[PDB]
């Protein structure tokens, strides 16, 4: 199962494994985000 | 008080250095004529290293172990054949011999 | 488990911030209330460890002490986490447990902090060569080899590989040609990461063509950084050597570095021979330098075409006809007694021991 | 395999059941170097068999260099013989291999890389220190060297089939 | 940390666990409610097999909050530092 | 922003130049660490000034 991540600031689709070092392809960022579920979420109005 | 006797030396950056991991020991190299004079004095003395250092002072006893060894390891024939063949025993004109080796030497290095 | 209806279906949940135990199926509750340490008493309590309480570590003689106290300063000099200084007092700790180490000369267990800090570092994939440990212990690197082949042949502990990348990112960056220092012209520059991709792919092209194995990394890594210094600019720099390259980094050129430099120029050169425009060129072991980004640009069906015609040490690669000759069987033994008149030439004669015994009298 | 590896070295002991005095050895024998400063032994080359022994007051004594356990006994033989010769009562006791070494090739490259990650426990390859990749399997207890080259060398055996089963054992793992 | 705990009964993860992605944390965007664990985070409990004990990272809180993003990052020390943001 | 984001302490390395003889001989460094000092936030050295 790929298990996909974003990265800090060029937003590349990263797909890593786990124990992997953390490493922007295209860069060399080592910070990062997950992506957003895709559930459906319900919000209310009020 | 030292005046002004040492110089100031740089010396180490305290940075990443090299792994050397050797200790090569200098070894003065072998000549022909060299090696002829020590192959007939192991003939004429046999295999003991003692004698073989004290009547050569152009060498070390490390050195005549080594050469010794790669002439067995290379040329055993002609270490048997030296070994088969004797001379009577020479300390004086093994002398004489070594400082014609040295004139020999001198007379290439003037060339 | 439920003490009436028996079911084991016991589930822990949390109420109104109280934690219970209460039976799914009944819904009897079978354990409530909990007992935990409050921060104002946590505060004030003081832990106490198994190897304290037991009475350990004050059988710490003043050695063990001094050890200890070198592992922690070498970390410590090396600016690593307080993580790799635990692992390696630990180890320390396991080490010291032999009679035959703690019973050693101060060398011995110089060399030996230095090897507990080199598996430490090496864990948790930091890479650090011999060389850089040795640099700030009082011994030399003959023993600190021979003392950490003994000791991993008695701990038998993990050891991984060395990892080329991290190596390469380590030492590339010790280089000062990434800034435009006053005592580096300016046309020497270079930007760090361009160089540092450059060195990779350049020691991946070494790696895969066989230039990693045998020989020491510090020297391919070297040729690599310089030929990946002189692509980046060959009109400035093609005129240059590796000696004028190390002086003006400042680094201590490892000495096979230029065999490893002539063996990659060679292996550039019959790549560029597949490339048709390249070949065409019929360039040289100077004018190679240059098309080296095309070169990396397709290096696999270069590297796979240049072994479809590998490498090993020139000592071998001078056509040996007869590899390993078979030597003729001897193993006969006489009958018991081959001959005499061996020890007859073997013993020593009279006038022989006297002219022994004078000669060193 | 198709390949048998060649022994180069064989290394036996043999107790003479005598005591010796290595200074009348040493001053009646031309072969013979005794430096009891460095070394209290006295080191003694027979020439035929092109090897060496080692000879000890406490009437130990061991052969190096022979190719075949045939071989090492004839030298033990003579080393006997000779110290017979020297005025003393040597016999020829309690002889058994106790090691040998043997070299081969395998003719084609080996990855240092793949045997340490698949059989880890079973080596330790240490590149920085030293090119050749040490192997030491537990089943026989050898101890192999292997370099990039394809080329190895065994030691560790007590007779000759245990080195033959040691590379016909090893020969499969380094192919694959 | 343990992926979601799948429930035989349903093949999906139960409720304490119904916010947990497949990696096993919250991926952002969801809803969660009181209790419910964040990340499902386990520890070894010797410091010779491989022990470990459950210690998720749950949400004490009064009301349901909702996560708009979740960092990770790694220090020197390999130590895992995952940040979840928390909005109401 | 990144020193906040991963709990880590914004300083830069403290560098000195040094003389000394070991085995009577003067031997000198260049650029030795011997710490880090936090660094204020738009100062002289802050990246953001
Ligand atoms: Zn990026
Ligand atoms: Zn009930």
């Amino acid at each position: 199962q790929p298990m996909i991540y974003i990265c800090g600031e060029c937003h590349t689709e990263n797909e890593i494994k786990s124990r992997d070092p953390i490493r922007c392809r295209e860069c060399g960022y080592r910070i990062m985000y997950k992506k957003r579920t895709k559930r459906l979420v319900v919000f209310d109005a009020r | 008080c030292v005046v002004e006797e040492n110089d100031p030396i740089f010396e180490r950056g305290s940075t990443t250095t090299y792994s050397s991991f050797r200790k090569n020991y200098y070894s003065k190299p072998w000549s022909n004529k060299e090696t002829d004079m020590f192959f007939l004095a192991i003939s004429m003395v046999g295999t003991d290293f003692s004698m073989i250092g004290q009547l050569f002072p152009h060498r070390a006893r490390i050195e005549i172990k080594n050469k010794f060894k790669r002439e067995e390891k290379t040329n055993g024939w002609r270490i048997d054949k030296a070994f088969q063949e004797k001379r009577p025993f020479d300390f004086d004109f093994f002398a004489h011999l070594l400082q014609k080796v040295l004139a020999e030497e001198e007379k290439r290095k003037q060339k | 488990r439920c003490p009436d209806c028996g079911s084991t279906e016991l589930v822990e949940d949390s109420h109104y911030s109280q934690s219970q135990l209460v039976c799914s199926d009944c819904g009897c509750v079978v354990t409530e209330g909990v007992l935990t340490t409050t921060f104002s008493d946590e505060g004030n309590l003081r832990e106490v460890t198994y190897s304290r309480s037991t009475g350990e570590n004050e059988q710490v003689s003043r050695s063990q002490q001094r050890g200890l106290r070198r592992v922690r300063d070498l970390c410590r000099v090396l600016q690593l986490p307080p993580t790799f200084e635990d692992t390696a007092v630990a180890y320390y700790q396991q080490a010291y447990r032999h009679s035959g180490i703690r019973a050693a000369r101060l060398q011995k267990k110089e060399v030996l902090v230095g090897c507990c800090v080199l598996i430490t570092c090496r864990q948790h994939n930091w890479p650090l060569t011999m060389g850089a440990i040795c640099t700030l212990l009082y011994a030399d690197l003959d023993v600190f080899s021979s003392t950490y082949m003994q000791i991993v042949k008695l701990l038998g502990l993990d050891v991984p590989s060395l990892c080329l990348a991290e190596l390469v990112k380590t030492y590339c960056s010790s280089f000062k040609l990434f800034q435009a220092s006053p005592s580096v012209p300016a046309k020497y520059v270079e930007d760090k990461e361009k160089m540092l991709s450059r060195t990779m792919q350049l020691v991946e092209l070494a790696n895969e063509t066989w230039l990693v194995t045998g020989r020491h990394p510090l020297p391919v890594i070297t040729a690599a950084t310089f030929l990946a210094w002189q692509s980046l600019q060959p009109a400035d720099r093609l005129s240059c050597s590796l000696a004028r390259f190390c002086k003006l980094a400042n680094v201590d050129l490892p000495y096979p570095a230029s065999s490893r430099l002539q063996e990659l120029l060679a292996v550039l050169l019959r790549m560029a021979e597949q490339l048709a425009w390249l070949r065409v060129l019929r360039l040289d072991k100077r004018s190679v330098v240059k098309h080296i980004g095309d070169l990396l640009q397709h290096r696999q069906s270069l590297v796979r075409s240049a072994f479809r015609d590998l490498l090993l040490p020139p000592c071998m690669l001078k056509s040996p006809k007869r590899i390993c000759p078979v030597p003729p069987v001897s193993t006969v033994t006489g009958d018991e007694n081959i001959s005499d008149s061996e020890i007859e030439q073997y013993l020593r004669t009279p006038q022989e021991v006297r002219d022994f015994q004078r000669a060193q009298a | 395999s198709g390949i048998v590896p060649q022994l180069q070295n064989i290394v036996s002991t043999v107790n003479l059941g005598c005591k010796l005095d290595l200074k009348t050895i040493a001053l009646r024998a031309r072969n013979a170097e005794y430096n009891p400063k460095r070394f209290a032994a006295v080191i003694m080359r027979i020439r035929e068999p092109r090897t060496t022994a080692l000879i000890f007051s406490s009437g130990k004594m061991v052969c190096t260099g022979a190719k075949s356990e045939e071989q090492s006994r004839l030298a033990a033989r003579k080393y006997a013989r000779v110290v017979q010769k020297l005025g003393f009562p040597a016999k020829f006791l309690d002889f058994k291999i106790q090691n040998m070494v043997g070299s081969c090739d395998v003719k084609f490259p080996i990855r240092l890389e793949g045997l340490v990650l698949t059989h880890q426990q079973f080596s330790s390859y240490e590149p920085e220190l030293f090119p050749g990749l040490i192997y030491r399997m537990i089943k026989p207890r050898i101890v192999l060297l292997i370099f990039v080259s394809g080329k190895v060398v065994l030691t560790g055996a007590k007779v000759r089939a245990e080195i033959y089963e040691a590379f016909e054992n090893i020969y499969p793992i380094l192919k694959g | 940390v343990m992926g979601p705990m799948l429930d035989a009964a349903t093949r999906k993860p139960i409720w304490r666990h119904e916010i947990l992605d497949a990696d096993g944390i919250c991926s952002p965007g969801e809803k969660v409610e009181n209790k419910q664990v964040l990340v499902n985070k386990s520890m070894p409990t010797v410091t010779q097999q491989p022990q470990y004990k459950d210690v998720p990272i749950t949400y004490k809180g009064a009301t349901d909050s909702y996560i708009e993003k979740v960092m990770i990052s790694s220090n020197a020390e390999d130590a895992f530092l995952i940040k979840m943001l928390l909005r109401q | 922003h990144e020193c906040r984001l991963r709990d880590m302490t914004y300083s830069a390395p403290i560098t000195v130049d040094i003389e000394y003889t070991r085995g009577s001989q003067r031997i000198i460094r260049n650029a030795l660490p011997i710490g880090r000092m936090p660094i204020m936030l738009r100062s002289s050295n802050c990246v953001l000034t």
